[PDB]
């Protein structure tokens, strides 16, 4: 039959490490920005091994695991992150839209003035 | 453990647990009495048999404010209207639903997914000194989440 | 060409219309009478037809799917598929009482918790009550046959279970108290009575058996003589984990309480029966391993593949010697000179191994083969120039010498890189290209000293790495 | 030789012995708690919810059993539920949950 | 570089199981032996002083061997390159 | 926390799960209390010469695992119990030959241990030495698994009496150690726990302990002390040989089963081929007014199996309530997938029980053990022993055996509904004699209920009881109208009661039962 395995969630859908790099750059900018459209929640003790566990409970998807990993700056899940750290999550559809734009026409990125 | 419950939820009523109707969801529970007038219907469509229809339920329940009206009548009706009322603007557009509740009957017949499609009752019953209702008879109309198969239905009873 | 026959509903239809000929029985059509008789005749013709079709289909080599069919194909191809082999290994044996004999012989069974018979193959010597013997899951099933008739290639077949689990077979032809051993031998050669044994055979009833031949192909046992068939059987792959105790029985049933058998050395890595298609493919392609050698290049290739470590091997026939010499030779008539190099072997050793392989492979006619001396032809290289100061002259010299001996030295693998029986001459361009690829040069110039050119037949040209001149300096100010 | 077991190792290769196979699958479902499995931490038994409630609060017990059964069903639609039974023991310290898919009647001793 | 790292998303009985520790520690050994040294070298590359030797002479010979000093003081190689790179602003003297 | 899982339970509270091992068993169920069966068998574990009320909860546990069919002729009982317990419980009796011995460990005054083994039934005595001893009684030779004990001190009693805790466990070959009990006991005769639990050693052993029994010197108990001993294993235990069982053991089992005051509605052969045992079981069935499910040796062809019934000697009017079967086939093992042969007795009893108890008020025994309503077996990979040989129906029915065949759906079906009654009278059917047995049993029950009562009301009570019994019978449909209305009309019952003296009420009762057309015939005819 006609079947192909894929999933339209991976931020790493972009094969360029450098492009993935600036992607995580601006998502970090926004996350450690104090924008109100971000979530307001601290750390859980068991998040040391499983940072995406909170992502699963509040969203049901593990796609936010790299988001929280870059938010916490963890070297490894073997080490833990301090409980109570300020953690911020934006609406997922917003990330979906930005990545959609970036992988169809993520050309100007910064600012478009006029055609 | 379980979230907040309303109606004759505790055993302090001293009534047979079997005769109690129970509805439960992730955050609300309502317990009442199996009142007369209950009915159910399942059917299908044809013209050559075309297909079937989901289960239907018509459950009238009577509630009595024996000791604590606030938890037994007011809170009960509030939870009921919360459940029937579709919450589709709870600042969570990524998943808003009208919500469905699970029904337990006779403590042994369980309907995992049923939709409270209709509710009605009367508010003319006498009240207390504060003013909370003493009695009500709330009739409910319920629908199955799908046209359940025989293998789905017959093997769900105790 | 091709064969066709009309379908069932068709044949029923024309059958009923032709039986409708006689008016007195024509109108029975439409009744369950005619339909039942019709379905009966159609089912019987269906059986005969498509079973003849299945027979002709199975008549082909690649169409065989049944185990019996594919084993019959293998027997016809004179090959036997890889039967399952039980795992073998070590087991500890302890004595529980003084009555336990310190010697436990081979040829005794051991009963597992599943009564899997564990044959012993050695003599267990209890040292202070502790002994060991080689143990593997095997059983010996013994049957016998009596010579019914003196028919050439008389058939003696076995049962389905025996055919299924016949890991090994032993045939003992016993006459009036005199027993000889006969084995299964294929690939018949040499005139006269080659041997006095049986031959293999298979029957599509999923049965294996033997054929008693006559004349110079074996001999028939006399009528009334017995043929004992001892079949070594097993269950296929066998898993034996350390930490279990056995239950010896029969002659050792009374020894079971006196002798404890303890699993200490794990026993696994047995074999099973592989897939039908792959067995068929293996049978139909195993004929490549047949020693079919038909040219001197084939000889050289086979010698290379049979003797590891050969630097190179190459033969040169009468025409090759003729073109080497440039003139007619009265001696170079059907004579082939074979040369080669092996770093670990001398010319005499090479000739000895060549001759031994010649005896081992009896495939020649009207051609003589001799061994040709291999003449070493070393040559030196003088490189002159300067390198960067970042490099060390001594280390560069060492590395270059190592690489040159590896690639184009006296013990290099460049002569026969592919191990196909070839010798490739070492060229000045090749050596200089090798050193350029090595790339330890900055500004250098190369000269070749005592370039002993090799004909490429038997002369051993190689770079004199040890005596090479390395005027390496530093690209200074 | 050493045989094997079914607890997270193997009952049978696939569903040949249907009902015991489903019972096995449910067994490795129920032998796991939240936060002890990747991908779906909610997967498995939900003892962390229904641990140690008062044994006599029949409303909460029926609520928790209903929710657990519905979520395990929506989790594994292949195996629907036929019979769930809750039976107290000789002492107040023992409860038994008996689940049968019409024949299996496999029971586990729980404590509240 | 991980101790009992498979001790967190695993039920305790299967943690104390016989073969699960076998698989866990074999794969921990395998990652230790064939993924981590890349992590160590990249972490060394992060710091000018931490860089492993191979990285040091790699950065050395990327430009060319004529721009360096053939010294055996490998510990000094990082600082020597540090001065060689920060001197570019004052290297007319 | 919820993340931790333990193996044994002491003071800490947690949820445990099964360990990772190589083998495991299960047995769960609830008692029937409806209709029971009894029979002698040889199994694993369990006390020899002992009755055991076996249910779905203990069938695999206290009877041990099934044995290898090629390991002697002891596989018939295990197959029978396996096939029967899945639907019905029983009162199975087990005994072993004298060759079996159970082990024992003795603790002297200092508490030093000594291992010994004694034949089952032998009583151990304590001399001047040998302060006390503990012997295992479950029947396991302590070889698979092994029994270990760990003993140390513990907190004292409210009276301050020194107490010690000991825990028993079973350890498998692979090393899994599953505890069975952990109890704190004291040497003090009046040792009472704060719960009021007695901590006296022998009383504790007999009451709470279930696998080990202890003998203690009553004169050295005061001077006895305790020691710290860990994982003490019993040695010398042996199950003995079970292939050959003495007729003396057979008759001992017979008489203890006779003396056993436990209800059982039927008796099962369990594959025994001892002729004397079969006859004893037949006479037990006869004088207890029950049904029997005997079987003949499957290994014999039809020609000699037909005389085998009177060769055994169970033909006669005494053995009228029993049935004898034959299974000339070989099926596939459920575990070892081998050619295994065992009788149809357990499944036949199960079919009869389920059929009779389909009815809820009193049950119907008028059901025929033929047809696929009950006679559906289809175990696995059936293989006829003698495919060419076929049974002879008329000689079979004359011999009063039971023959089998295959139905359309491939199930194995018993195509007979007759008992072992030599005479062709109506007793030679199967359901009808069971009908009389059931009605007689009910009459006995009611008569005993009304027994020992002052006169003048006894007649009225018995009449009312019989009338209501008749009502239940006509509801059940067993009581049907007479075949011939010329003599008794359509009224199918009669009852009288008379008196002889101060005692001896003579009651007489006759009834019309029904039938299920054992005589089988048919003839369609033509019209042209």
């Amino acid at each position: 039959t006609r079947q192909y395995p894929l999933s339209r969630y991976d931020d790493r859908n972009i094969a360029d490490p450098i492009l993935r790099a600036e992607l995580r750059k601006e998502v970090m900018l926004m996350c450690e920005s104090n924008d109100k459209n971000l979530t307001i929640y601290y750390v859980l003790p068991d998040e040391q091994y499983r940072p995406d566990l909170l992502a699963y409970r509040m969203w049901g998807i593990a796609e936010l695991r790299w988001v929280v990993t870059l938010a916490a700056g963890l070297e490894d899940e073997s080490q833990g992150m301090t409980v109570g750290k300020k953690l911020k999550l934006p609406p997922a559809t917003w990330i979906r839209e930005m990545i959609r734009h970036f992988q169809y026409d993520g050309q100007v990125i910064g600012t478009l003035s006029i055609a | 453990m379980a979230p907040i419950a309303y109606g004759v939820y505790s055993q302090a009523d001293g009534v047979s647990p079997y005769l109690k109707v129970t509805l439960t969801n992730s955050q609300y529970q309502v317990t009442g009495y199996i009142s007369q007038g209950a009915a159910m219907n399942m059917a299908q469509n044809w013209e050559v048999w075309e297909g079937g229809t989901p289960p239907t339920f018509t459950l009238p329940v009577t509630f009595i404010a024996l000791n604590n009206p606030f938890i037994e009548v007011s809170g009960a009706i509030a939870a009921l209207t919360a459940m029937i009322s579709p919450e589709l603007k709870a600042a969570n557009v990524g998943g808003q639903i009208p919500e469905r509740v699970t029904l337990n009957i006779g403590r042994r017949i369980n309907i995992t997914d049923v939709a409270i499609q209709d509710l009605s009752f009367d508010l003319d019953a006498p009240r207390d000194s504060n003013g909370y209702f003493l009695k009500n008879t709330v009739n409910l109309q319920l629908t199955g989440s799908s046209i359940y198969n025989s293998s789905d239905i017959v093997r769900a009873f105790q | 060409m091709s064969k066709t026959t009309p379908t069932k509903d068709s044949i029923r239809a024309e059958f009923e219309e032709l039986v409708e000929k006689d008016s007195f029985w024509s109108k029975f059509v439409g009744s369950q009478f005619v339909s039942m008789l019709t379905l009966f005749i159609t089912q019987i013709v269906y059986r005969c037809f498509q079973y003849a079709d299945a027979a002709l289909a199975e008549g082909f080599i690649s169409t065989a799917t049944r185990r019996s069919s594919i084993l019959a194909a293998a027997e016809t191809n004179s090959y036997v598929g890889t039967k399952p082999t039980p795992s073998s290994g070590m087991i500890e044996i302890t004595a529980t009482s003084e009555d336990a004999p310190a010697v436990i012989p081979k040829n005794m069974p051991l009963i597992s918790d599943d009564q899997y018979p564990y044959m012993t193959m050695d003599v267990c010597r209890l040292v202070d009550g502790t002994g060991t013997v080689e143990v593997a899951q095997l059983e010996i099933q013994e049957v016998t046959y009596t010579v019914t008739a003196a028919k050439e290639f008389l058939e003696v077949v076995l049962s389905k279970a025996l055919t299924a689990v016949c890991y090994k077979l032993e045939v003992f032809v016993t006459t009036d108290g005199k027993t000889t051993q006969w084995s299964s031998s294929t690939m018949f050669r040499l005139a006269g009575s080659k041997s006095q044994v049986y031959v293999e055979f298979y029957k599509p009833s999923e049965q294996l058996g033997v054929r008693f031949g006559d004349g110079l192909i074996g001999q028939i046992p006399p009528e009334g003589s017995t043929i004992t068939l001892k079949v070594w059987c097993t269950n296929g792959d066998i898993t034996l984990v350390a930490g279990q105790n056995l239950t010896p029985v029969d002659s050792a049933a009374n020894l079971a309480n006196l002798i404890s058998v303890k699993t200490t050395t794990p026993i696994t890595a047995g074999t099973d029966a592989e897939t039908t298609e792959i067995t068929r493919n293996r049978a139909q392609y195993y004929l490549a391993y047949d020693d079919q050698v038909v040219w001197g290049g084939d000889y050289t290739y086979f010698l290379v593949r049979n003797i590891p470590g050969l630097s190179w091997v190459k033969a040169w026939g009468e025409g090759q010697q003729e073109k080497l010499d440039g003139a007619y030779n009265v001696q170079n008539i059907n004579k082939i000179f074979i040369s080669g190099w092996h770093p670990n072997k001398s010319q005499s050793e090479l000739e000895e191994m060549i001759l031994a392989a010649f005896k081992k492979v009896p495939n020649e006619l009207n051609k003589k083969f001799s061994y040709k001396e291999v003449r070493k032809l070393p040559f030196k290289i003088t490189i002159t120039g300067r390198i960067s100061a970042s490099l060390t002259i001594e280390n560069v010299t060492d590395e270059l010498k190592s690489a040159l001996e590896t690639k184009f030295g006296r013990d290099s693998t460049f002569f026969d890189p592919n191990r196909v029986g070839k010798y490739i001459l070492i060229k000045k361009k090749d050596v200089w290209a090798f050193i350029e690829t090595l790339g330890y040069f900055r500004d250098f110039y190369l000269e070749f000293v005592e370039w002993n050119e090799s004909n490429g037949f038997y002369d051993f040209v190689y770079l004199d790495t040890e005596n090479s001149t390395f005027n390496i300096s530093y690209e200074e100010e | 030789i050493d045989p094997l077991l079914t607890l997270e190792l193997s009952g049978v290769k696939t569903y040949e012995s249907q009902e015991e196979a489903w019972g096995a699958r449910l067994y490795e479902w129920l032998n796991t708690y939240q936060g002890e499995v990747y991908g779906d931490p909610s997967w498995g038994n939900v003892l962390p919810q229904f641990k140690h409630e008062p044994t006599n609060l029949s409303h909460v017990q029926i609520a928790v059993e209903a929710m657990l059964l519905q979520k395990l069903t929506v989790d594994l639609p292949d195996i629907p539920i036929s019979g769930l039974s809750v039976a107290e023991g000789d002492a107040f310290d023992k409860l038994k949950i008996s689940i049968r898919i019409r024949d299996i009647t496999i029971t586990q001793d729980v404590v509240l | 570089m991980q101790r009992s790292w498979f001790n967190h998303r695993l039920t305790s009985a299967k943690q104390k199981s016989l073969l699960y520790k076998s698989l866990a520690d074999l794969v921990q050994s395998m990652m230790d032996t064939f993924v981590d040294p890349w992590l160590e070298r990249i972490t060394n590359r992060k710091s000018i002083f931490s860089m492993s030797k191979e990285d040091l002479e790699t950065r050395t010979n990327e430009l060319g061997q004529f721009f360096t000093i053939r010294t055996s003081n490998s510990s000094s190689v990082p600082m020597l390159l540090q001065q060689r790179l920060d001197e570019i602003h004052f290297k007319g003297t | 926390s919820q993340y931790s899982i333990q193996q044994s339970l002491g003071n800490a509270s947690g949820v445990a799960v099964s360990p990772i091992n190589a083998d495991a068993t299960l047995s769960t169920g609830v008692a029937l209390n409806s209709s029971l069966w009894a029979g002698i068998g040889v199994f694993a574990r369990g006390k020899p010469f002992t009755v055991l009320a076996v249910t779905e909860s203990n069938y695999e546990d206290v009877l041990g695992e099934p044995l290898k069919p090629s390991s002697g002729s002891q596989f018939e009982p295990i197959r029978h119990v396996y096939e029967a317990i899945q639907q019905t419980s029983g009162y199975v009796v087990r005994a072993v030959p004298d060759d079996a011995k159970f082990p024992i460990i003795m603790f002297d005054e200092s508490g030093e241990p000594a291992y010994s083994a004694l034949p089952y039934g032998s009583e151990i005595e304590l001399d001047s030495g040998e302060a006390f001893a503990i012997y295992v009684d479950d029947g396991d030779p302590c070889i698979s698994p092994t029994r270990e004990l760990t003993i140390e001190t513990a907190t004292a009693d409210s009276a301050g009496n020194e107490r010690f805790l000991l825990k028993l466990t079973q350890t498998t070959s692979l090393g899994v150690v599953t505890t069975l009990e952990t109890h704190t006991v004291s040497l003090a005769e009046e040792a009472k726990d704060d719960m009021g639990r007695l901590c006296y050693l022998p009383t504790a052993l007999e009451a709470r302990s279930k696998y080990l029994r202890a003998v203690v010197n009553e004169e050295l108990i005061s001077t006895a002390k305790v020691t710290n001993k860990k994982s003490l294993a019993f040695t010398g235990g042996t199950n003995g040989d079970q292939s050959k069982i003495s007729t003396a053991a057979y008759l001992r089992a017979v008489k203890v089963l006779n003396n056993a005051p436990y209800m059982y509605t039927a008796v099962l052969g369990l594959g025994c081929y001892d002729n004397a045992a079969i006859t004893a079981l037949g006479k037990i069935c006869a004088d207890r007014l029950i049904d029997g499910f005997f079987d003949v040796k499957p290994t014999l062809t039809y020609a000699e199996a037909l005389p085998a019934v009177e060769d055994t000697g169970l033909l006669g009017t005494d053995y009228v309530s029993c049935s004898v079967y034959h299974y000339p086939f070989s099926c596939k093992d459920k575990w070892t997938q081998s050619r295994v042969v065992f009788g149809l007795s357990g499944v036949a009893y199960a079919a009869k029980a389920r059929g009779v108890k389909k009815n809820s008020d009193v049950g119907g025994w008028h059901y025929s053990p033929a047809g696929e309503e009950r006679a559906v077996i289809a175990r696995a990979s059936i293989q006829p022993l003698y495919p060419e040989d076929t049974p002879d129906e008329e000689a079979m029915v004359k011999g009063r055996l039971n023959k089998v065949s295959v139905g359309t759906s491939g199930q194995m079906i018993i195509d007979d509904a007759l008992t072992c009654c030599t005479q062709d009278n109506y007793l030679h059917f199967q359901h009808v004699p069971s009908l009389m047995n059931a009605i007689s049993r009910f009459f006995v029950q009611l008569a005993r209920q009304m027994k020992h009562s002052p006169d003048g009301i006894t007649a009225a009570g018995l009449t009312k009881g019989m009338t209501k019994l008749l009502d239940r019978f006509v509801a059940s449909g067993a009581l049907v109208a007479p075949r011939d209305p010329d003599a008794d009309g359509t009224e199918p019952y009669v009852l009288k009661v008379t008196q002889a003296e101060f005692d001896k009420w003579e009651v007489v009762w006759a009834c019309c039962p029904t039938g299920v057309a054992r005589r089988i015939q048919g003839v369609p005819l033509l019209i042209k």
